[PDB]
């Protein structure tokens, strides 16, 4: 069978067709591979099909602390009562830690450089090698966890390691929850999409559900047109890491060699604070390295980003364009001029209506990232309501929401609000000069940079159990 | 699910009392709309050959990517008010929320 | 487990508990019969269970027509061209059709009268002859199908049976609509919800979704609250037909023989015009003959059908009372004073606090049929919501609704806004003078009724081919 | 489904094109409101002796009806503006719409 080396359209595969003249795939009767996601309610001739959410959808670190038991308690150090995570035995970052190995079949990170030898890395979440910069992140909140529970085993002796445990995974928690809320959805809505989508919380409501909608797992990717080409890496001078500082990304996807054999998570975060995002421009939508060689180390032949994107929405049985802009209240383009109209680019909307003949059946990623992005915010109308009404009910139907009476203290809530990532960054890495905030704005040295110093730590203080 | 409780389960089981598998792990994602499927139930719009969506034929998605996608990596468009780290953010966040398994 | 003779609680069973001091059932070691609703996806860890509806949502008189293909063929008669649904060929009502037997396994109509040997019979639905007042207005409809093709087999001589049937089972479903939202609805929901949540229809809606909610199969059990606990039956100048003109209701359960060999329709048609419903109120909710003795004597013990209703509610996983008046945008009693005065009835409110501790735990029919009746209606604001909300969907998401543009012509909705039970029931039996319309509201001879003759009949003239 | 048709199918399949089995017969109900369910997806409250249903013990269907339904049958009220028809066109309705099936 295996979907990865055939083209055979049979259970559980369903192949990307190949367009004839394809500037790359030249045997038009081949593919691109594609398995079909798990479905709930697997042979039904009853149910319609739905796909399954393997991960908790709670805004709650589960990328950190895993969504399974088995897994929770595999990715905790047990060999004491300081309730750590376990970090890597056979190295270490300038002597700071590292995520341990997995232990997987076809391990695809050992394929990115055979000589290496490096699987692997092993997280809350299975995907945290899929490129450095993800396994920098990954890293750096498993060592504030450990920070955080060493710092409350002095703060609180008698505390026992269940308790640090779950007392530093509740600040982890809460740290993902304010980064998000507080410094990246604002930028990703934009401020009016923001007040209409998150006005003030009130209160925990019982009644919301927090389920992650179908439709989110493939509107939420517009982050694809935000990659760059390049893995960046700069210096503790913030200046190219040489001899590599530009990497393609087709050679970073799964590269987890790169983060044990090529200096660690320091680089790659500096890179990130330092250099420009990709903007999404309606004739810009997403780079070659990821259209035309995904994961290309790693597959037969390089997978295209985009297009599986399209593909998973039909796989999930996901309406088309117009019924997801009724869905948001928002006016349906009928025709290529009022698709023109919509999308300030009638250009763009003759070429959709080549392709998609109506714009009743336009896929939502596609739809979704060519609308013109809303001011000060990087999606569209669309993608803003759909990621605007799924970050709600994650918030308002969480009961461990940090902000939810009875969770955190007052006076832990005022030391909470003053965290940030770059500080966070400060405390566990090697760099001592950090992105001003916000982090997600900020994006050139020396302009927008100031020293480690500069900002307070997070107080603890409010956690001593008196 | 306990009387009471002061940490999140790993699973997140029990955060909503009355519906206790809501957000939790491995259970099936909500729909906000009907699922679309060529026989109604299952099948993939692209799966049969010679089988429209409403009224046209289905369009292939590496056609799509091909003819609107698809732009000359030189022309690429530093934003110059976000960093690399908000697309970075937006990944490891997407990693919180949803993963849809698939068969091996 | 045997679910009907036994009382241990395992798949599928899930028997109703006998409490202390019950008024009829003195041994706590028996219980009332209970079998799990079907699964929609048989025992998945995955899935949140779910029910399965065995019928088309639609108001398409599939009670008529079945809702399955080899059902649907079978109720046709497929001996000639005519497009007449089959008929009993054994039995006639003076001179009329009856219904076509069915052949089951073990036949419960058979158990209700074991020298008779008159089984049940076979229509669109199953439960055909539950009560003989049902049998009768399934034996109606099946007689004006039959009454239509004939006519239109005169207007248009080269239209084939399966076109005759189509023609004649597409005018059936009209009418079937037409009584329902035009008659029906409005003295169920009462002027006020039924302009709110039944406003002047406009047009098909592809984006509403028309499948029944899984808690209206509990909440339009409302209708429980008005069984009278007799059969009543009329003679032609409607006076009590002798000798048994008030039989009690749990002995016609099934009694498919009483049609046959104790008048047939027309006395239980003039019964249903000529005597009133039950009123419900609020410390008169539902008759011991449905509470006590429902379907005692096709059975080992009597059933309890409000009991029941909440029994199969708890099976569906249907959230409780609060939960569904959130849902409506209804205030949520949480103390027994608050739920007093949403009842406007203290000692109501007391008897179920005593019952469930909170308004939250209350089971939707009983939350449901408590809340004092809507003005002009016989539902309460709860039950109003969940059936206006239903019938609106059942309404705009029907592409087949009669008023939809291009499913009837101008002219041939003229024509049809003539229609009534009344004058269907002057058309199909030998009852020459009938409620005056509304049939619902009437129920008192002679001053309600008219004669057949002042009712103008439906007129097919706009249905001619020429 | 059908470029164009003229009647309803027999199942309810296709009348909504977009979503082939909306309204058809032998498909699961849609759900206005998350399932409640002692274990959170599959037992019914009352299933377990001893577990309470959000803080209070689940009250048998029978002593409800017991107490609150039950009545004396000579106190009942013969509604004056509702004829027995209302009953009976309600029940037939009822069948137009759902049957929910259990194992035999
Ligand atoms: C055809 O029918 C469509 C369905 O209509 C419903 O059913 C029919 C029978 C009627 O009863 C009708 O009144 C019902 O609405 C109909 O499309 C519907 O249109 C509404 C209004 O545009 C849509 O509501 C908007 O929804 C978005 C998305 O959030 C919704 O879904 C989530 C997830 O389930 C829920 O948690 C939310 O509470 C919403 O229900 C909302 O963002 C939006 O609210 C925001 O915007 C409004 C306006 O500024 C503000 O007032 C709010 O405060 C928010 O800021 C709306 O609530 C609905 O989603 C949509 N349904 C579908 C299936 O598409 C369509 O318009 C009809 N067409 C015609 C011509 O009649
Ligand atoms: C706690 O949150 C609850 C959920 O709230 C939603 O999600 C949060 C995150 C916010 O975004 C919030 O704005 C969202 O609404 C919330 O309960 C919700 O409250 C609303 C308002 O009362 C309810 O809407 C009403 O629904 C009924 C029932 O029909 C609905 O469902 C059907 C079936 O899916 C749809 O087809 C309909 O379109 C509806 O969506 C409607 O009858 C009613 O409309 C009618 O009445 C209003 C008012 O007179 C008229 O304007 C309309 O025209 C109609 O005549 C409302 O649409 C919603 O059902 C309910 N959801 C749930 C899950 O219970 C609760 O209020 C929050 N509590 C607090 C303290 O914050
Ligand atoms: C290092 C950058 C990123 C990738 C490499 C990458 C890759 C993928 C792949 C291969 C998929 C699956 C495609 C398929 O359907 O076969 C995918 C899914 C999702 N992404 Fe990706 N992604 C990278 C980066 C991002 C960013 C910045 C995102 C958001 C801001 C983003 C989101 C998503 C989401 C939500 C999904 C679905 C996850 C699920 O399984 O439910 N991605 N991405
Ligand atoms: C002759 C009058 C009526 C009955 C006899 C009768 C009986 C029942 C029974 C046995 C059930 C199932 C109980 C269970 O859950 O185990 C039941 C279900 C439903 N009813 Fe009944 N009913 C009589 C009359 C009415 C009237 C007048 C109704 C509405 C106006 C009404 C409705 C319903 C509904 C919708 C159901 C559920 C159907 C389904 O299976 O989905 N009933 N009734
Ligand atoms: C557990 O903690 C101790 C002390 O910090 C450390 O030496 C050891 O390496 C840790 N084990 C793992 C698997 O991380
Ligand atoms: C693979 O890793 C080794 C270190 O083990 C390194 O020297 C080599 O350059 C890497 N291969 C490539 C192609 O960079
Ligand atoms: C079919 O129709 C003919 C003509 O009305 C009738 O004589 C015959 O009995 C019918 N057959 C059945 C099974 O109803
Ligand atoms: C049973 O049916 C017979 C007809 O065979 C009838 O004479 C008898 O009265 C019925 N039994 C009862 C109890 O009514
Ligand atoms: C691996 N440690
Ligand atoms: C992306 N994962
Ligand atoms: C059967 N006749
Ligand atoms: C009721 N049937
Ligand atoms: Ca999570
Ligand atoms: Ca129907
Ligand atoms: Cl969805
Ligand atoms: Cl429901």
């Amino acid at each position: 069978v295996n979907c990865e080396t055939s083209c055979v359209q049979q259970p559980p595969c369903f192949p990307l067709k190949i367009p004839p003249n394809d500037p790359r795939i030249k045997n038009q009767a081949d593919c691109i591979p594609f398995f079909r996601s798990c479905p709930a309610c697997p042979g039904s001739n009853i149910t319609i099909r739905n796909q399954i959410n393997a991960l908790t959808s709670f805004v709650d670190a589960s990328m950190v602390y895993g969504s399974e038991e088995p897994l929770a308690r595999n990715l905790r150090n047990m060999s004491n009562q300081l309730g750590l995570l376990a970090v890597n035995q056979r190295f270490q970052d300038n002597g700071r830690a590292l995520l341990p190995f997995d232990n997987l079949h076809d391990d695809p990170c050992l394929l990115t450089n055979r000589s290496a030898r490096i699987p692997c890395f092993l997280a809350g979440d299975t995907r945290s090698s899929e490129m450095p910069e993800l396994t920098s992140m990954h890293t750096l909140l498993l060592r504030e966890h450990n920070r955080l529970a060493t710092e409350l085993k002095s703060l609180n002796p008698r505390w026992d390691g269940e308790r640090l445990y779950q007392e530093a995974r509740k600040i982890v928690g809460a740290m993902v929850q304010i980064i998000t809320y507080r410094d990246y959805l604002p930028l990703v809505l934009g401020p009016t999409a923001m007040r209409k989508y998150l006005p003030t919380y009130r209160s925990y409501n019982d009644s919301v559900d927090p389920r992650i909608a179908n439709v989110f797992t493939n509107a939420f990717r517009y982050g694809h047109t935000l990659i760059q080409p390049f893995m960046f890496r700069l210096d503790n001078r913030y200046q190219p890491m040489e001899p590599n500082p530009r990497v393609p990304l087709s050679r970073v996807f799964f590269a987890s060699w790169r983060v044990v054999l090529e200096g660690g998570i320091d680089p790659i975060l500096r890179g990130l604070m330092a250099t420009p995002a990709k903007l999404n421009r309606q004739n810009q939508i997403a780079v070659d390295e990821i259209r035309e060689r995904l994961f290309e180390q790693v597959m037969r032949i390089g997978l295209d980003l985009p297009a599986l994107n399209m593909q998973r929405s039909r796989d999930h049985g996901l309406p088309g364009y117009n019924a997801w802009r009724r869905f948001c209240g928002l006016p349906q383009p009928e025709t290529v001029g009022q698709l023109g109209t919509v999308l300030r680019n009638l250009k763009l909307a003759r070429k959709l209506m080549e392709q998609y003949g109506t714009p009743n059946n336009i896929d939502i990623w596609m739809g979704g990232v060519s609308e013109p992005l809303k001011r000060k915010g990087r999606v569209g109308p669309l993608l803003a309501c759909i990621i605007g009404t799924q970050f709600r009910k994650l918030r308002d139907g969480d009961r461990f929401w940090w902000e939810n009476e009875g969770v955190f203290s007052m006076q832990q809530r005022q030391a909470l609000a003053q965290i940030s990532l770059p500080r966070i960054i400060c405390d566990n890495t090697g760099i001592t000069t950090v992105s001003k905030n916000n982090i997600f704005m900020s994006n050139s040295y020396p302009r927008d940079f100031v020293n480690c110093s500069t900002l307070p730590a997070l107080n603890l203080a409010s956690w001593r159990e008196a | 699910c306990p009387e009471q409780d002061k940490y999140r389960t790993i699973t997140g089981m029990c955060n909503n009392r009355r519906s206790p598998t809501l957000g939790a792990s491995n259970r099936a994602f909500v729909r906000w709309l009907p699922a679309e499927y060529e026989d109604g139930f299952s099948l993939p719009y692209g799966w049969t050959p010679g089988v429209k969506r409403n009224g046209f034929p289905v369009a292939l998605a590496r056609a799509v990517s091909n003819e609107i996608v698809r732009f000359p990596t030189d022309q690429l468009t530093p934003d110059q008010e976000r960093s690399l780290m908000f697309m970075q953010w937006g990944q490891l966040l997407d990693h919180d929320l949803d993963f849809t398994p698939e068969p091996a």
